[PDB]
């Protein structure tokens, strides 16, 4: 009961709490490279195949 | 013709390669692989390739 | 070739346990076995090996299932395992400490 | 036992669509002919969404039936004696029954009802692992997680090797399922010593498995002993195509054959990744991680090689290797640069006294800001 002073006064200076005002108002992206590879290898392999 | 002479004459050859490969670098420390090349008699290209694999 | 030493053995052998019983079947089942084997048939050769044995372990008093050891070790060494070829080595040293079997057998 | 874990690993298959429209059609005759005997109806309402009455109908007759049958049984089976076993038995049996239908709520009301009961230890540990399974079949990790906890408090006291290989597999699942490799690799390598079908996937499954995760953890050596010199591996050939790849990739890897590692790994990635269930989310991360592996691996040997030569080794053009390694430079694991207008690839070698300078540091700063935070928190009391 003697924190809670402190919680309700932190919460004030902040304004409510905008944690839930912005909903009511509203190498993890590397695409897998197999298939980009699979065309490399391909290109690369016939004009070295055939040279 | 037979399975063993050959299996263990791969055995042969690695531990030859090895031998005799290991007395030619003893005494450098920033050889041309072009001198091994002759001595050991592989090819330039082969010589560096074992090389990396050991 | 082939098809002389298949179609030969399979009919044999239907003759041999219908006509007569076990005593000449499990003979001609060691023949079969190696001619599996000699075709580089090593899983079919692997089944009629394991079909003897353990069952005619209390009929082992033989020198013909010391080689029914043999012809296995052959089996694992194709299989290309040394975990079983040393067991099936070991197990026809258990079976060739009888002093029964003749010279060729001791040579294999 | 079977039908168990065999409905939900063929089911898999159809419901990709990743996988060839054509591949896609084979897989639904399997599937579908197991719908209707193994009567798998109300799940099955839920797996039409995501890709005749009758089924439902004989559902709903079968239920009937075999309630009815079992019902009175049970019923008689109260006014009767033994309730320690012979009732435990029936009531597993109902569990049975409702894991048959795919209703994972209705199982574990039944066979917990045994557990209740004073049973035999060997007994408790079985009935437990039962309850597990039954969140393989939807493939949750939360449920899973938690269970198994209290198979480890049985599992010495009844103290069997039978059961504890089962423990070790179910827990491998687990592992496989979320993208962590490090723990599965250490089960699933056991489990070619000893596996145990019940209830759990073929062991020609486990042998592919046990190989892709090998390659992800074991250093030189160890790794390529546990996933080669195993006697096993070699007696079971390549009777499938799937286990021929990923062999392939690792006598490529180990033999640094570099010309045929990048068409064996296109390879696993079609027939491996993508048919497992468990290496479905993980294909991105796993089919990546390999190409820094190999590249690593060519690296370390050589003081500096040339652009020309690394393309050609690989088969790839020299541009496509130089915008492949430059996603490979900055998160490091390389450890390289490129000397661009040369044309000469430099490897950086601070190996030394150096490096485990700056390695130590870091450990040290970590120590530090614990001590901190710990320090502040007592000192306020």
């Amino acid at each position: 009961t003697k924190k809670k002073n402190e919680e309700i006064n932190k919460k004030s200076l902040e304004e409510d709490d905008e944690f839930e005002d912005f909903p009511i108002d509203t190498d993890d992206v590397e695409v897998d490279d197999d298939f980009t590879n699979e065309l490399k290898a391909e290109l690369d392999r016939y004009k070295r195949e055939n040279q | 013709g037979d399975e063993l002479t050959r299996s263990h004459f791969n055995a042969l050859y690695d531990t030859l390669l090895e031998s005799n490969l290991c007395k030619i670098i003893e005494p450098f420390e920033c050889v041309e692989i072009s001198h091994i090349s002759k001595i050991i008699g592989l090819d330039t290209q082969q010589v560096e390739g074992k090389l990396s694999q050991m | 070739s082939l098809d002389d030493q298949i179609f030969v053995c399979e009919k044999s052998i239907e003759f041999a346990k219908r006509e007569k019983r076990v005593f000449l079947k499990h003979s001609l089942s060691i023949k079969l076995a190696t001619l599996h084997y000699q075709k580089k048939q090593y899983k079919d050769s692997l089944a009629l090996i394991n079909d003897l044995l353990r069952e005619f372990k209390k009929l082992d008093d033989k020198p013909s299932l010391v080689d029914v050891h043999l012809l296995e070790s052959k089996v694992y060494h194709k299989l290309r395992n040394l975990a079983k070829s040393k067991a099936s080595l070991t197990a026809a040293r258990t079976a060739a400490n009888s002093i029964y079997c003749p010279t060729q057998t001791v040579a294999e | 036992r079977v039908p168990n874990y065999e409905v939900s690993e063929k089911a898999f298959l159809l419901t990709q669509s990743k996988v060839s429209i054509e591949q896609r059609k084979e897989a639904a005759e399997f599937v579908l002919a197991k719908i209707k005997e193994e009567e798998m109806a109300p799940y099955y309402k839920y797996l039409c969404e995501e890709y005749d009455q009758e089924l439902y109908n004989e559902l709903c007759k079968k239920n009937e039936s075999k309630i009815k049958e079992l019902n009175e049984k049970i019923q008689k089976l109260e006014e009767d004696d033994e309730g320690e076993l012979e009732q435990a038995q029936a009531w597993i049996n109902l569990g049975e029954y409702y894991a048959q239908i795919g209703d994972k709520d209705n199982a574990e009301k039944t066979l917990g009802k045994s557990l209740s009961k004073a049973i035999s230890t060997g007994a408790k540990i079985d009935v437990m692992l039962t309850i597990a399974r039954l969140g393989f079949f939807y493939n949750d990790q939360l449920y899973v997680k938690e269970k198994l906890e209290a198979v480890n408090s049985m599992i010495e006291k009844g103290g069997d090797w039978e059961r504890r290989n089962r423990y070790k597999t179910y827990y491998g699942i687990h592992c496989l399922a979320v993208r962590n490799f490090k723990e599965a690799a250490k089960l699933l390598v056991d489990s070619l010593a000893t596996f145990t079908s019940i209830e759990l996937t073929s062991y020609e499954s486990i042998a592919t498995y046990a190989s892709v995760t090998g390659l992800f953890t074991l250093e030189r050596t160890d790794l390529k002993s546990k996933v080669i010199d195993s006697p096993e591996l070699l007696s079971l050939i390549s009777t499938t195509a799937a286990l021929q790849s990923i062999s392939s990739l690792t006598i490529s890897l180990y033999a640094s054959d570099y010309a045929s590692y990048f068409p064996y790994l296109l390879e696993t990635y079609a027939n491996v990744l993508i048919p497992c269930k468990y290496l479905n989310r993980h294909a991105d991360f796993f089919v990546r991680e390999m190409r820094r592996k190999v590249y690593a691996q060519l690296l370390e040997s050589y003081k500096t090689l040339s652009l020309k030569s690394m393309a050609s080794a690989f088969g790839v053009s020299v541009a496509f290797l130089d915008n492949d390694l430059g996603k490979f430079i900055p998160n490091k694991q390389l450890n390289c640069v490129i000397d661009r207008v040369n044309g000469i690839v430099e490897t950086n070698r601070p190996d030394n006294k150096n490096a485990q300078y700056h390695l130590l540091v870091k450990q040290g700063d970590g120590l530090l800001t614990k001590l901190q935070k710990y320090g502040a928190a007592v000192r306020l009391t």
